[PDB]
RNA sequence: GUGGGAGAGGGUGGUGGAAUUCCCGGAGUAGCGGUGAAAUGCGCAGAUACCGGGAGGAACGCCGAUGGCGAAGGCAGCCACCUGGUCCACCCGUGACGCUGAGGCGCGAAAGCGUGGGGAGCAAACCGGAUUAGAUACCCGGGUAGUCCACGCCCUAAACGAUGCGCGCUAGGUCUCUGGGUCUCCUGGGGGCCGAAGCUAACGCGUUAAGCGCGCCGCCUGGGGAGUACGGCCGCAAGGC
C-alpha cells in the first residue's frame, strides 16, 4: 500500500545474526527482516540458511508495495551473506545489482579485546 | 578606584587605537584606555592581546582584526567573541573576565549560534553585535590567600557563612 | 626570498560581484603581505572528487608567487580567513621530476 | 603475478611534480580508490615516495577522492 | 636561516689569508654563529630536546677547537677570542 | 669549503577526509546485541538496518615495505615556519686540532603525580551477566580513573642486539636502500640473507663479528635471605639512587 517498482535492498550481517531491509530508490526505509525475525533464537540467526530465509521473505514483502527492481548494498561479512543475497537474486525480483561498502574506518578507534590482537 | 567606564562602542568608523594597559580593578577586567579619532577616549573592554601599540576598532564594515567588533551579522563562522551582545545592542551581553567566550559555532537567518561561554549553546539575532578575540583575565584565578583571608581584604563581603547556626534563623536554612 | 605556489579555493556558488570583491581582497592581501605574483592560472571550477563545502564543485586559484619566508603561515591565515576561503594550501615551489623516462 | 595491466608504460615523460595531474593520478585510483602498490605502479622507492607525496597534496586540494564507493562487487 | 652569501661575508671576515675555506678562524666564527642562532631558536620552542642536544655536542666542538688554538698559540687565541666574544 | 642528496630525527602552527559515539528531522517494522550455547541489556515512549544533518574528541587506512630516520627512548594525513643528525662527488681550506671518559651535565616508554583544559572510543577499579564446587580471573553485557593537550614532576624496563665506545687486519655468494660513476657493474655509505677462515662447553657470531689486534669506560666473581634492612641523598607522594 506504498508501491514503488524500484529502489535498493540493504544487506547487513554479523557473524551472530543477519539483517536485510528495503530502501526506497534513495535511502529511506521500506520493510525488512533478519535472524530472530525468522523464529531463530540465539545461534541460528547466524546461518547462511537464515541469510536466506530472511533475504527471501524480505523480498516477498519487498514485493507487497509493488517492488521488484533493486540494486543492492553491502555491510559486513554475514556467515551466509551468500545463501542470503543469492536467495535474494533467486526470488527473482529485478536482481539489478550490487555494490561494495562494508565501510571500515581509517584507524582511529581502539576496540574491545576480541578485535584488538591487531597490529 | 571605586568607578566603572565603558561597555559598548556604537559610533563607528572612528579609529580606535589600543591606548594602554590600564589593567582594571572593578570587574576582573583589564582594560586599556582606548584612544579614538577625535581625542574622545574610553576605558574599554580588556580583550587580551591588541598590544599597547594602539591599533584597531571595528564597525559597520568589518576587519575580523582580532579584538574589534561588529554585528554577528558581519561575523565569521568559527570565531571567538565576547562583547557578547544578546539583544540588538544592550552593551556587551556576557563574557566579562570570562576568558573562553562564545563561538559563532554556526549561525542561521536573523539569528546567529553562540556556543555560550558560560557553558551551553544557542542563538542571538541579526545585526546584533559582538567583538572577538580574547578577554584578558590572566588565569585570573588561583593566587594565594595564605596566612590571612584575602577575602576580608576583599572589602568584598566577609559576609561570612553559617548554615549550621544554633538556630531557627535564615531563607532555606 | 622564497617562492611557493599558492593554491587556494573559493566557492562555486560565488556569482560575479563576489568573484570580484573576494578575489580582489585576495590580491590585496597577498601583496600587503609581500608577495610578487609570478604566474596566475585559474582552471576555474571543477567537480571536486569529493563533496566539499557541501559543494560537488568549486573555484580553484593557483599563483606561482614568492615572498619573505617566515611570513608564509601568517598570510596563509590572512586567507583561510574569509569563510568562503573553502581551502587554503601553500607549497614550497620545487620544479619537476621525469619518471618513466 | 600482477602483470596484466601494469602502469609504468602508460605514461611518458612524467612529472611526478604537478599535484594537479588529475587524469594521470586518476590513473592510480583502482576503485574504492586506494593507491595501487609497486605491485602495479611499476614504480620504485623514489616512486611510491615522491609520487605519493603528491598523491597526498592531491587528496588535500581534492580532485581525487582518497577512496570512494565500489560499483558491482 | 643562515644565508650563503652571509656565510662567506663570514669566512672572509675571518680568514687571515683570503683562501681560508677551512681553518679554525672559520671553524670558530662558524660554529659560534650556529651556536647563537640555534639557541635563540631553542628558547622559544622551549622544548626542542633532540636539537638542543646536538647543539650541545657542537658547543663541544667549538671548544676543542679553541682548545687546540690556545694549545698552539694562545696568542691569536686571545686575538680571535676577543674578536668573537666567547667566555665571560 | 663547496656542490650534490635522503629520511616516520626535532619542535612550532596548521588545516583533511575515513570511520567512531551522541544530538535533531525522515522513513519503517519487531526485534536487537550477543555466545561454546546463554543470559544480563537495550527496544511498541519503535530499537537494531537505512536516508540526511548536526557536535565532537581521537587516530591517521591504500600507498607502506623483510623500507626509512633517530644519541636512547623513539618517531609515519597533508602544509609552512624555525632546527638536529648524516651520506656521495670536488678536491679546493686547516694542519694532528686527536680517541676513552670517573664524577658531572641533559635527554629520555608506558604506568603515576601537580595544576590547568578535554574526555568520541577503549578502559584496572567498581557493577551486573555467565561460571564452577569454588569463581574475586579467562567469556558477555555496563563504566570510572587514566588514556588526550599545556605545564611542572617522577628516569623506572627482557631500556635487547640479554652483548661500551675508536681505529685498524682477515674468501666470499646474495637481496635491498641510498649517493657517485665508463650506469652488463664498479664505487662510498645503510640495511637483511647464506657463508671460509676463526672464535665457542654450547649453541651460534661470521668485515652490521660473539674472528684478530691497540686505547680508553663500565661491570664481574657460588643460591636463598636480596636486592632487602639500615646510614645517607632524592620526591608531592609511589617511590627512587
Amino acid at each position: 500500500k506504498r508501491q514503488v517498482a524500484s529502489g535498493r535492498a540493504y544487506i547487513h550481517a554479523s557473524y551472530n545474526n543477519t539483517i536485510v531491509t528495503i530502501t526506497d530508490p534513495d535511502g529511506n526505509p521500506i520493510t525488512w527482516s533478519s535472524g530472530g525475525v525468522i523464529g531463530y533464537k540465539g545461534s541460528r540467526k547466524g546461518t547462511p540458511y537464515a541469510a536466506q530465509l530472511a533475504a527471501l521473505d524480505a523480498a516477498k514483502k519487498a514485493m507487497a508495495y509493488g517492488m521488484q527492481s533493486v540494486d543492492v548494498i553491502v555491510r559486513g561479512t554475514g556467515a551466509g551473506r551468500e545463501q542470503a543475497i543469492r536467495a535474494l537474486q533467486a526470488s527473482g525480483l529485478q536482481v539489478k545489482s550490487i555494490v561494495d561498502d562494508t565501510p571500515v574506518p581509517h584507524n582511529g578507534c581502539r576496540p574491545k579485546k576480541k578485535f584488538r590482537k591487531a597490529s | 578606584q571605586y568607578r566603572i567606564i565603558d561597555f559598548k562602542r556604537d559610533k563607528d568608523g572612528i579609529p580606535g587605537r589600543v591606548a594602554t594597559i590600564e589593567y582594571d580593578p572593578n570587574r576582573s577586567a583589564n582594560i586599556a584606555l582606548i584612544n579614538y579619532a577625535d581625542g574622545e577616549k574610553r576605558y574599554i573592554i580588556a580583550p587580551k592581546n591588541l598590544k599597547v601599540g594602539m591599533e584597531i576598532m571595528s564597525g559597520p564594515d568589518a576587519d575580523i582584526k582580532i579584538g574589534n567588533a561588529l554585528p554577528l551579522e558581519n561575523i565569521p563562522v568559527g570565531t571567538l567573541v565576547h562583547n557578547i551582545e544578546l539583544k540588538p545592542g544592550r552593551g556587551g551581553q556576557l563574557v566579562r573576565a570570562a576568558g573562553t567566550s562564545a563561538q559563532v559555532l554556526g549561525k542561521e537567518g536573523k539569528y546567529v549560534i553562540v556556543r555560550l561561554a558560560s557553558g551551553e549553546v544557542r542563538m542571538i539575532l541579526g545585526k546584533c553585535r559582538a567583538t572577538v578575540g580574547e578577554v584578558g583575565n590572566g588565569g585570573r584565578t588561583d593566587k594565594p590567600f595564605v596566612k590571612a583571608g584575602n577575602k576580608h581584604h576583599k572589602m568584598k563581603a566577609p559576609n561570612v557563612r553559617g548554615v549550621a547556626m544554633n538556630a531557627v534563623d535564615h531563607p532555606f536554612g | 626570498m622564497r617562492r611557493y605556489e599558492v593554491n587556494i579555493v573559493l566557492n562555486p556558488n560565488l556569482d560575479q560581484s563576489q568573484l570580484a570583491l573576494e578575489k580582489e581582497i585576495i590580491q590585496r592581501a597577498l601583496e600587503n603581505y609581500g608577495a610578487r605574483v609570478e604566474k596566475v592560472e585559474e582552471l576555474g571550477l571543477r567537480r571536486l572528487a569529493y563533496p566539499i563545502a557541501k559543494d560537488p564543485q568549486g573555484y580553484f586559484l593557483w599563483y606561482q608567487v614568492e615572498m619573505p619566508e617566515d611570513r608564509v603561515n601568517d598570510l596563509a591565515r590572512e586567507l583561510r580567513i574569509r569563510d568562503n576561503v573553502r581551502r587554503v594550501m601553500v607549497v614550497k615551489s620545487q620544479e619537476p621530476f621525469l619518471a618513466n623516462a | 603475478p600482477s602483470r596484466k595491466a601494469k602502469v609504468k608504460a602508460t605514461l611518458g615523460e612524467f612529472d611526478l611534480r604537478d599535484y594537479r595531474n588529475v587524469e594521470v593520478l586518476k590513473r592510480f585510483l583502482s576503485e574504492t580508490g586506494k593507491i595501487l602498490p609497486r605491485r602495479r605502479t611499476g614504480l620504485s622507492g623514489k616512486e611510491q615516495r615522491i609520487l605519493a607525496k603528491t598523491i597526498k597534496r592531491a587528496r588535500i586540494l581534492g580532485l581525487l577522492p582518497f577512496t570512494e564507493k565500489l560499483v558491482r562487487k | 636561516p643562515i644565508t650563503k652569501e652571509e656565510k662567506q661575508k663570514v669566512i672572509q671576515e675571518f680568514a687571515r689569508f683570503p683562501g681560508d675555506t677551512g681553518s679554525t678562524e672559520v671553524q670558530v666564527a662558524l660554529l659560534t654563529l650556529r651556536i647563537n642562532r640555534l639557541s635563540e631558536h631553542l628558547k622559544v620552542h622551549k622544548k626542542d630536546h633532540h636539537s638542543h642536544r646536538g647543539l650541545l655536542m657542537m658547543v663541544g666542538q667549538r671548544r676543542r677547537l679553541l682548545r687546540y688554538l690556545q694549545r698552539e698559540d694562545p696568542e691569536r687565541y686571545r686575538a680571535l677570542i676577543e674578536k668573537l666574544g666567547i667566555r665571560g
